């Protein structure tokens, strides 16, 4: 996509009550946005091509 | 069959015996009629029911694959993880396969045993108060009436009843008229 440089992603699962502590001095891709958890369930990742189909 | 009755001594089945799977067909003086046998038709859908109910129920826990993504370097996990998923696909089709074709057969056979046991059923009522005719029939030796027949579709022939008019005919056809 143009570019020679690469950007390489990292993740956590911060418990509550805990404190996750950043320091950087250069290249730091910083959070701004996070997702809480709010539910927990029975769900799958499928591999589908199709679209919604309005139907239950 | 492997009770040699459906598509063997009784050639051939019945169109005309609608309300059951096995019965009776009668003639006499009164004219002729089918008739089910409601207790074996009825032991019967017991057992095939019976049956359906425990194949879904022994099918009921049973391989479930789920998803999960391998990356590039992941691959020797990722073909173990195909190959056990496959391999569980392959146990069950064929359990599921086998335990079918098993039970048809039990079910075909099953049905001939219980004409055969139903046409034995008739024939230890009667014993020699009829003749056998070889063909899924008894000729009496004496008059059966409609109450009669039903005597003997209900489990109530009472042999020693007809038992004297028998002897006098096996005594006329043995003597030639
Ligand atoms: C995150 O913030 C909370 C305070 O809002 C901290 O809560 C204290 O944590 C200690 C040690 O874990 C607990 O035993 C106390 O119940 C809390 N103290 C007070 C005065 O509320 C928590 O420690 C912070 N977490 C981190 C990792 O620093
Ligand atoms: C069986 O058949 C006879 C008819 O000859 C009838 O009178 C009798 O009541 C029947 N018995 C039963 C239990 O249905």
């Amino acid at each position: 996509n143009g570019q020679s440089g690469r950007m390489e992603f990292f993740w956590t699962i911060l418990k509550p009550n805990d404190a996750i502590n950043f320091e950087s001095n250069g290249n730091f891709i910083a959070p701004e946005y996070a997702y809480k958890i709010v539910k927990k369930g029975d769900s799958t990742i499928m591999k589908s091509e199709l679209e919604y189909g309005n139907c239950n | 069959g492997l009770f040699g009755a459906i598509a063997g001594f009784i050639e051939g089945g019945w169109q005309g015996m609608v309300d059951g799977w096995y019965g009776y067909h009668h003639s006499n003086e009164q004219g002729s009629g089918y008739a089910a046998d409601k207790e074996s038709t009825q032991k019967a859908i017991d057992g095939v029911t019976n049956k359906v109910n425990s194949i879904i129920d022994k099918m009921n826990t049973q391989f479930e694959a789920v998803g999960r993504e391998f990356n590039n370097l992941e691959r020797r996990i990722e073909n173990l993880n195909k190959k056990m998923e496959d391999g569980f696909l392959d146990v069950w089709t064929y359990n599921a396969e086998l335990l079918v074709l098993m039970e048809n057969e039990r079910t075909l056979d099953f049905h001939d045993s219980n004409v055969k046991n139903l046409y034995d059923k008739v024939r230890l009522q009667l014993r020699d108060n009829a003749k056998e005719l070889g063909n899924g029939c008894f000729e009496f030796y004496h008059k059966c009436d409609n109450e009669c027949m039903e005597s003997v579709r209900n489990g109530t022939y009472d042999y020693p009843q007809y038992s004297e008019e028998a002897r006098l005919k096996r005594e006329e056809i043995s003597s030639g008229r």
